[PDB]
């Protein structure tokens, strides 16, 4: 995951 | 936003465009909408040491007259955020002066803690964020369609929680938000209901949103002592 | 709107402007808000046998590229709605399919069931009727700032309740709404708290507006299911 | 009275  | 489409100028007022100097002193970007004159909501992952909000734009690299750019004047992010596992990713940023609610500029009406949308509903996600994983972060506003999916969609994402978030986006199809996106609200009959957090690198939908009727009670202890 | 002033082109998007063909066969005219992309609201005498909405105008008589006309498919007068004492003048419209968000056209938030403002509070009345008693009904959208009464300011209206209805306008003044101006929503702080009812035919103030507040649920429920 |  990664934060947008 | 991917496999979205470009708003119609100024449809959608509340939008701000952050510009951010990260605490580690990096310059990024993210979305965020007006919910009152002097207060912005957006995620927590965009805090940092500090911030401008551009209210009243389209295509942020044409100068308007509808234009408001604001200073950040304090920081609101929720206490029990956690950047490792990206929970209660959601913040409010009070402006140093009060925006102008005239043409291009207004404010978004938010969930009530117990208005809150359920799975099969498609709302739109709104921002500034790249068309897509190698595409940069788009000039004007954009908007895509996107369907909110059963909690159990989610499971492939080991910190999810069905309570404080929401599982969004058919994953047959392209649409998404991505990298830019975050703070960006999520949309249901013209209410903000979530918040763009975070993503599959790859793109693959679905992605994690912050509930904001979960956060209401701490939203309004904010707004009323501030 | 008596005594008032020419609104900002398009400062107020919600404005709709409707054109009737009432039961017996006349046409006429009422002002309403759009309080969602395919809900308009309006009083309940505007009704008549077929209406059409124009969105997105400021000057009626100057086609713009914002103008939206749209037919009605279904009047959902109040329930209790009595003619003849004018009571439970309210009115939800759906249009034949829902508007498009743009510069020139949006929505507006109603009152809630408690936010109700007290009296003393200026709000702002808005609508396309007569700018005076034997003056025409204007063609482009006026404001004009009423404060709301004690109920007992309308004592002389015999069938006036203050808990469904509200007494507002200065009698000392000219400022009032007139013909064309029901269905036009009374905004306090930006929140549509009523809607333009009833007027003396000599334009003496005040006029009685009906209390949104008061009927939120019948709202809630008539959009939930449609 | 009269409505509008």
């Amino acid at each position: 995951a990664a934060p947008a | 936003i991917i496999g979205g489409t470009e708003c119609r100028p100024h449809a959608r007022p509340y939008m701000a465009y952050l510009e951010i100097v990260t605490p580690e002193n990096h310059l990024s970007a993210c979305s965020g909408f007006l919910i009152r004159r002097n207060f912005v909501m957006t995620a927590a992952h965009c805090a940092g040491r500090s911030i401008t909000v551009l209210l009243g734009a389209h295509n942020k690299k044409v100068k308007e007259d509808t234009w408001q750019k604001l200073e950040v004047e304090k920081q609101f992010p929720h206490p029990k955020y956690d950047d490792r596992l990206v929970l209660n990713d959601i913040m409010l940023l009070k402006l140093k002066e009060k925006a102008n609610l005239t043409l291009g500029v207004g404010t978004l009406p938010i969930s009530a803690k117990s208005n809150s949308i359920p799975p099969g509903r498609v709302c739109r996600a709104v921002g500034w964020g790249r068309t897509n994983v190698n595409e940069p972060p788009s000039d004007t506003l954009q908007e895509v369609k996107m369907r909110i999916l059963d909690p159990q969609a989610c499971k492939h994402f080991e910190d999810f929680h069905q309570e404080p978030q929401l599982c969004v986006g058919n994953p047959k199809k392209i649409r998404n938000v991505y990298k830019g996106d975050s703070g960006g609200p999520l949309l249901c009959a013209g209410i903000a209901q979530g918040i763009a957090s975070y993503v599959l690198r790859n793109a693959k939908p679905p992605s994690v949103f912050t509930r904001i009727s979960h956060y209401r009670p701490w939203i309004n202890k904010i707004l009323r002592e501030n």
